[PDB]
């Protein structure tokens, strides 16, 4: 029999309370976000990036500007390539932390919760403090970054660093050994490596299985290749080891985080070049060129050379990756916006096969499924 | 002389007149009536069908009721005694249309802005710019005879 | 003139400025949902609670649908309501009383307050009164006696005003049908007033509004009239009620209970309510305005102008009017 | 206002952190800023006590202190009070927000405006 | 970077269907025709030096000013020789293109959203029907033709006590603005 | 005037126009200006330099401040 | 009518007002990234159990609808379906730019323009996503717009 | 399931069968889908159907026969899961100038 649930739609057909086959339906936060791009600047663009995969918001934005300079062949300077390294490991940080504490509501554990929300309400302050908002920050442009770190922060997300290094401690001991969580996750939603790779899975989801495979470590695209982290990868994957995974992810984004702040440089934030990113204020306010080209870059935008790449960043979810065809003018022509959600859900199917509900449950939040990402 | 031009527009109101290139009108030039006549558009604009009543003042009426105490009064007046005239700004189209309606109520005097009574319309090469802009361009000698170019 | 400045549909002009008074009724819903999707502006004055007109609000575009405060016996009030209007619509009326509020000062001299209050404001261009179909000075119903005064006064204040004449309107929000069929699931049977032998004219409440809105669109042609409206065909009470039974899947009960009794049973609830200084429940049934209008048969009078002379012919009262009661089924 | 606690239970809170606080500052409607440090959490050292208990309001707090209060600053509201702008500039108001129509703001063309204006762009030719 | 498998395929690769091939560091690019596609990614799929057993995505491209406007573009990597390929090829509204779900099971998604966005149907696709946009959507969202803003809107609509769906009748219009400058070229 | 009713309906305090005009005008002694908005430049407006050749004030065309040649 | 009964009156309603406002359970209605927002305002810091809130899973047992997230063609139905479902007391806070006006997604296809198309909506709350502080802020002021609800007063004065 | 294009018009034509055969079995659950029993007229709702496809006979591409019958059973599924004398002239002239 067909059972039914309604933004996340799933119809499931039962046998016995076994989950013979599950089939989503995604559509329903469509929202036109490839064509508005299209229809829209690059600068302008950038914030429908911000809002694809919301709970790990700057990592978009890294992927996008990695696509634009690439299309680009514009030069990052080191300071901003450290300040976008360091953003980036918070909000693999809050995405993680999110991802497992909806996991374990979900499961029933309710308490871990509120804990790691005061942990990402600390990561959001972070983030107001360096840019405008707690949420959708658009802080990483192409070339570089909107603004300059404000003086303290580092002091700041070094005390963070401490108590979160004994959050995680915490959290591990609260829920890593208890009898109740290992019953809900070990077999549970097993997939091999030879199915994640025919499912497309990227991140802890197809690390997992032990592909020991990593976007960080495969395609550096920043100082990650003098970071020296490590990459936890799964014996046997399943809802058990993916969540040790994201635990041990959180870890080594304490440790790169840490090693950001001990090694950041002195030097600009932003491309030198003025014709690809904004002069300063004051600098267009005293210079004529600069008022020209703070004029031209906030009606125009820089016309990137007529070409079509694909470039893909190390999303917490997973290989998150941006199509960019261009044709010479100020506004993409086409945008595709490759999710690991949408794979992973599609893994739902063959995934929460001979399981229960709860078993479904339990994999959806494993997979955490972001529904914007996925309906982009 | 028909010059190309672009009009430029935001929203229900046009905002400028710009000149546009065509060789054999206008190069690239655009007179200061032209240019600036966008103005005009936006004051003194009829923009409903009225009738003026007993007491000279005008009603805004209905489409339907203007046409029908039109056709009422045309077809109330014997058809030699109807006259229609053309403005100085009108389509082919329009003008056209007038000239047939004038013609299938029974009337043949219908006639154009500055035309004259006696005008021998029969010959193109008689009443336009034979020579065009570009044999002006090729001219070597004018004589300008009746106008103020 | 009115002047239309849009395609259709919603986010348009259509030039009308409408105010609806007595929108938030079942009548009303229609009425301002029709006047929003014509494009025009909805001015609903509602009376008590800020929340009444809250389903009008999401029917217009913004700032079309704009709810107004105003004390039915305040005449600064009601000039204040009706300052910007252009048209005006009167649906005001309870088919009880109250002890702050009779027939006659719900109906008549509301109708005459509505009227000189029109007359007063020269930018008033059409003025659309409803009343009932039954609506005589003759008729036994005291309810029916106040609409036609009213209409009469509308009439002799305001010559340029149209008076719509419903019969019994049937809909999701009806006050005969659902009562029918809650007493039904309730009690298992419903009382029939007199062998229902009676015979009456229900009507679609949609296909009232859109006469409504084709006389609104009128381009002159009925300044001073009154439309009665009815159905396709002529149902009997008893008919009627079968009808709400065979939809509801239910085995039809009648008890048939006389008139003298039926009129009995209803009468202390009026001297209650003139006595006590408390609010009494309302009749849903068991009124005795409604038998009063239900001892005499409520039809068109073949005479007066239909919907066949509106322009829109009604609709069968077959599935698609009852297509609410199903949620009565099981 | 101590008799307000009992139903309130929020004020009761205050007034419980009011014990060891500071009164850093008033400002001109009345409203008590409170600073106090010490052994004190981060997100809890600096508050204010509105001054109107039956209907304090989130938006009571004028531009002089929100920034104080919010953390934005460590300058005070005397200090932002003495650097306010002359020549121009209006009196703080509340979020009203539902209190009335004649106190909610309103557009040009909204029918609750005291003068409505039409959007046409055009002239007509007005016999 | 890591461009050996791409010049191994070209070494090792059948010739008849490589229309043609792009050495880029945006990313090598193979074109071909749409009757082989399906025979080149078996053979990229299963040959050993040139394992791209993953398929990252399917995407299309408008391109309204050529014979056949669609582009359909795959993008596939390889992780045990660490490199991504793309191989694309060009239909048309109404013509059938070969479908990989078999090949790759996550295929089958990225061709349901290809044929929502575009209408670029697939021969041999379990299933072919709509995943992103409305119940009963008429047009094809991402062709270039296309309005931004869409055919028809909904609302609620109080007498049917449903959610109606309607033509656009949307106030404040999209403002198209012309940023492009005359010397870009 | 039409202008300012046209964006303004208080019409109760004082519109920029009448506060821009009672400020007097700026006397300085040379013959060209450096108009920054006020005493900070990085937070006025871009620079603008005036020339004061005219007997007539010269409005600024940013901040409107109206500088006067001294002789 | 009087001046005593109309004091008895204002008590009752003062009263059947504090209850409402202080026991408000309001549903999520979770979609887009406002939804996440909402979970930081029912954290520890920003505490919602405070003032009475708790999140109703069940829209039968909920107060009032929270819209939080874009509203799609495809979810509308199912958006007003909910609401229907709710108890006659009932009240709608539209939580972020896409839930009001459509928001970054204004002009584009299967977006509602705002929420008050399909469901009549009491409060808005602008942001993009609102600080948890500006939510809670609209949830105070729909304490406050049904702390003047003279539901007995115009029962009594019909 | 999707099949192959027709590459020829009795093929396409054999398609065509089959979808109307189709949606003839379907016709009854939209009966009860929509519930509209007393203006349907079900012989009437078949003719329409009929009608759709002889108006589309104009048609001859083999291709564009399968994509409109792809886009038929599309909608077919659609509907199956309930996803819903002044001369012509003078009345348009009345109407709006946009005509
Ligand atoms: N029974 C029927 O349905 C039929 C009715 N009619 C006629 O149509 C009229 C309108 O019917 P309908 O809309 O369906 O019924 P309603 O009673 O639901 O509509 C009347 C509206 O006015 C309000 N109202 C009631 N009494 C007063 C008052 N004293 N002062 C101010 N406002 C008041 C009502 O409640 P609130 O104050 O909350 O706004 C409601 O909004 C009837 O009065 C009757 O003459 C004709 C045929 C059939
Ligand atoms: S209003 Fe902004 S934050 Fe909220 S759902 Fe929309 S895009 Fe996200
Ligand atoms: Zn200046």
């Amino acid at each position: 029999f067909t059972l039914n649930f309604g933004s996340l739609r799933l119809v499931l057909e039962m046998n016995g309370e076994v989950v013979e086959r599950a089939e989503p339906h995604i559509g329903l936060l469509h929202r036109g976000t490839e064509k508005l791009i299209e229809y829209k600047t690059y600068l302008q663009a950038l914030p429908y990036f911000d809002r694809l995969d919301y709970v790990s918001t700057m990592a978009q934005e890294h992927a996008y500007s990695l696509a634009v300079e690439r299309l680009l062949n514009c030069e990052v300077p080191l300071r901003a390539q450290y300040i976008r390294v360091l953003f980036c490991e918070i909000t693999r940080i809050l995405n993680h932390l999110l991802a497992l504490t909806t996991h374990a509501m979900d499961v029933g554990a309710s308490t871990p919760f509120l804990w790691a929300f005061e942990e990402r309400e600390k990561l959001l302050e972070f983030y107001e403090r360096v840019s405008g908002a707690r949420m959708h920050a658009s802080f990483i442009r192409p070339g570089g970054v909107a603004q300059d770190l404000p003086l303290g922060l580092c002091r700041d997300i070094d005390s963070f660093t401490q108590q979160f290094a004994s959050r995680i401690d915490e959290l591990e001991e609260m829920l890593t050994g208890n009898r109740i969580w290992k019953q809900r996750l070990v077999d549970i939603g097993t997939v091999t490596a030879q199915q994640a790779k025919d499912w497309g899975f990227s991140g802890v989801m197809l690390r997992g299985p032990g592909v020991c495979w990593d976007l960080r470590r495969a395609a550096p695209y920043d100082v990650y290749d003098q970071l020296d982290f490590d990459v936890p990868v799964g014996t046997r994957g399943d809802c058990y080891d993916r969540y040790c995974i994201r635990i041990e992810e959180m870890r080594q984004s304490m440790r790169i985080i840490w090693q950001c702040l001990n090694k950041i440089p002195s030097g600009m934030i932003k491309a030198d070049d003025r014709k690809l990113c904004p002069p300063s204020r004051c600098r267009m306010k005293l210079s004529m060129e600069s008022s020209i080209h703070h004029f031209e870059l906030y009606t125009e935008g820089f016309s990137v050379p007529a070409s079509s790449t694909y470039t893909a960043v190390e999303a917490p979810k997973g290989e998150f990756g941006v199509f960019l065809v261009s044709n010479g003018s100020n506004r993409p022509y086409r945008c595709k916006i490759r999710a690991p959600g949408f794979a992973h859900l599609q893994g739902l199917d063959f995934m929460s096969k001979h399981h229960m509900l709860a078993d479904v449950v339990t994999i959806i939040g494993t997979q955490d499924i972001v529904f914007g990402e996925v309906d982009r | 002389v028909g010059s190309n031009i672009r009009i430029d527009s935001r929203g229900p109101e046009v905002m400028r007149i710009v000149p546009r290139l065509n060789e054999d009108i206008n190069e690239e030039w655009i007179s200061d009536k032209t240019r600036f006549c966008y103005d005009g558009l936006k004051r003194q604009r009829l923009n409903d069908p009225m009738i003026r009543g007993p007491d000279g003042r005008f009603k805004a009426v209905n489409w339907r009721d203007a046409l029908s105490v039109i056709a009422d009064i045309a077809h109330q007046v014997k058809p030699e005694e109807i006259v229609g005239v053309a403005g100085k700004l009108s389509d082919a189209e329009s003008m056209i249309a007038l000239k047939d309606f004038l013609n299938r109520m029974g009337s043949n005097d219908v006639w154009g802005e500055g035309i004259g009574v006696n005008t021998n319309a029969d010959f193109r090469s008689g009443y336009i710019m034979n020579t065009s802009i570009a044999g002006l361009e090729k001219a070597d000698v004018f004589l300008l005879v009746g106008t103020q170019p | 003139h009115l002047v239309r400045k849009g395609t259709g549909g919603r986010s348009s002009v259509s030039g009308i400025i409408a105010t609806v008074f007595g929108a938030t009724g079942f009548l009303g819903r229609y009425v301002v949902q029709q006047l929003a999707k014509m494009g025009s502006q909805v001015l609903v004055p509602f009376r008590g609670s800020e929340d009444c007109p809250r389903h009008l609000k999401l029917m217009g575009d913004l700032g079309q649908i704009v709810p107004m405060k105003y004390n039915p016996r305040d005449e600064s009030s009601v000039k204040a309501v009706m300052a910007k209007a252009n048209v005006v619509i009167n649906l005001i009326g309870r088919d009880y009383e109250t002890r702050n509020y009779s027939f006659e000062e719900v109906h008549y001299h509301m109708a005459e307050n509505l009227a000189k209050i029109s007359r007063e404001h020269g930018g008033i261009l059409r003025f659309i009164q409803v009343s009932c179909l039954g609506a005589s000075p003759s008729s036994p119903s005291r309810m029916l006696r106040a609409k036609a005064a009213a209409e009469e006064v509308v009439l002799r204040e305001l010559p340029e005003a149209t008076i719509l004449k419903p019969a019994v309107m049937i809909g999701t929000e009806d006050r005969i049908l659902n009562p029918w069929a809650h007493f039904a699931k309730k009690y298992g049977f419903i009382p029939l007033f007199g062998n229902g032998s009676t015979k009456i004219q229900p009507v679609y409440v949609v296909d009232v509004a859109a006469a409504l809105t084709t006389v609104l669109k009128d381009d002159g042609t009925s300044m001073g009239k009154t439309y009665e409206l009815g159905g396709p065909e002529i149902f009997t009470v008893h008919d009627l009620a079968e009808l709400m039974y065979e939809t509801i899947r239910e085995w039809p009960r009648y008890v048939k209970v006389p008139f003298p009794i039926a009129k009995a049973l209803a009468t202390p609830r009026e001297i209650l309510l003139n006595k006590v200084p408390f609010p009494l429940p309302t009749p849903e049934i068991l009124n005795l305005d409604k038998i009063q209008a239900l001892t005499t048969d409520t039809i068109v009078s073949e005479n007066a102008l239909t919907f066949n002379d509106l322009g829109i012919i009604p609709h069968k009262l077959k599935g698609y009017p009852v297509e609410f009661l199903i949620s009565y089924r099981k | 206002g101590y008799l307000r606690c009992l139903p309130d239970g929020n004020l009761l809170q205050t007034k419980i952190h009011n014990i060891g606080a500071t009164l850093v500052g008033v400002d001109k409607f009345g409203n008590k800023y409170y600073e106090k440090l010490g052994d004190t959490q981060y997100g809890r050292h600096r508050w204010v006590e509105y001054a109107e208990k039956s209907r304090y309001n989130a938006s009571q707090v004028p531009p002089e202190w929100h920034g104080w209060l919010h953390f934005i600053t460590d300058h005070t509201g005397d200090e932002l009070l003495l650097l306010k702008p002359k020549r121009y500039g209006v009196e703080h108001k509340e979020n009203l927000s539902g209190e009335g129509e004649q106190y909610i703001y309103h557009s040009k063309g909204h029918a609750l405006n005291p003068g409505q204006r039409d959007w046409t762009r055009y002239q007509p030719w007005e016999s | 970077d890591n461009q050996f498998i791409f010049k191994y395929s070209w070494e090792t690769l059948p010739k008849k269907w490589v229309k043609k091939m792009e050495r880029s560091e945006h990313g090598n690019r193979f074109d071909t025709k749409t009757d082989y596609l399906f025979q080149l990614l078996c053979f990229l799929k299963l040959h050993t030096y040139t394992r791209v057993q993953v398929l990252i995505d399917i995407c299309g491209v408008d391109y309204p000013s050529r014979k056949r406007r669609f582009e359909v573009v795959y993008n596939l990597l390889s992780t045990r020789y660490n490199s991504r390929i793309r191989v694309q090829t060009s239909a048309d509204e109404v013509t059938r293109i070969s479908s990989v779900v078999s090949l790759f099971p996550s295929a089958g998604w990225w061709e349901r959203e290809v044929w929502d966005m575009f209408g670029v149907s697939f021969i041999n696709h379990p299933d072919l029907r709509r995943i992103l946009t409305d119940y009963g959507f008429e047009g094809h969202p991402l062709r270039k033709d296309f309005p931004l803003s869409g055919y028809v809107e909904v609302r609620y609509d109080d007498p049917e006590k449903r959610v109606v769906s309607e033509p656009i009748e949307m106030t404040q219009e999209f403002r198209y603005f012309d940023f492009a400058s005359p010397w870009e070229q | 005037s039409n202008h300012t009713a046209k964006w303004m309906q208080d019409t109760s305090k004082k519109s920029p126009m009448e506060l821009i005009n009672e400020v007097p005008p700026i006397k300085v002694e040379g013959r060209i200006v450096a108009c920054e908005g006020d005493t900070n430049p990085a937070l006025g407006h871009p620079i603008e330099f005036i020339c004061l050749d005219l007997p007539e004030p010269a409005v600024c065309k940013y901040c409107g401040l109206r500088y006067v040649q001294d002789h | 009518v009087s001046k005593a009964a109309e004091f008895v009156i204002s008590k009752v309603d003062d009263l059947m007002n504090w209850a409402r406002r202080g026991s408000i359970w309001p549903m999520t209605f979770g979609l887009a990234c406002c939804a996440v927002e909402m979970m930081h305002t029912g954290a520890a810091r920003y505490d919602l159990d405070r003032f009475g809130i708790i999140f109703r899973p069940s829209p039968r047992q909920s107060d009032c609808m929270i819209v939080a997230g874009t509203l799609t063609n495809k979810m509308a139905p199912a958006l007003r379906k909910v609401y229907d479902q709710m108890p006659e007391p009932r009240w709608v806070i539209s939580m972020g730019s896409c839930a009001n006006g459509g928001g970054y997604y204004h002009y584009s296809y299967s977006v509602v323009r705002g929420c008050d198309r399909i469901v009549p909506v009491d409060i808005y709350v602008p942001g993009c996503p609102p600080t948890a502080e500006a939510l809670l802020y609209g949830l105070l002021q729909l304490q406050k717009k049904i702390n003047r609800r003279k539901d007995f007063l115009h029962w009594w004065t019909k | 399931k999707v099949l192959p294009n027709s590459a020829s018009v009795e093929e396409a034509r054999q398609r065509v069968f089959d979808f109307f055969r189709a949606t003839c079995r379907s016709l009854p659950s939209v009966m009860e889908i929509y519930n509209l029993y007393d203006v349907t007229s079900v012989a009437q709702l078949r003719s329409t159907v009929a009608s759709e496809i002889r108006k589309n006979i104009g048609v001859s591409d083999p291709k564009v026969i399968d994509m409109l019958l792809f886009k038929g059973m599309e909608e077919l599924m659609n509907v199956v899961n309930h996803s819903k004398a002044i001369s012509p002239f003078l009345k348009n002239f009345y109407s709006s100038n946009y005509f």
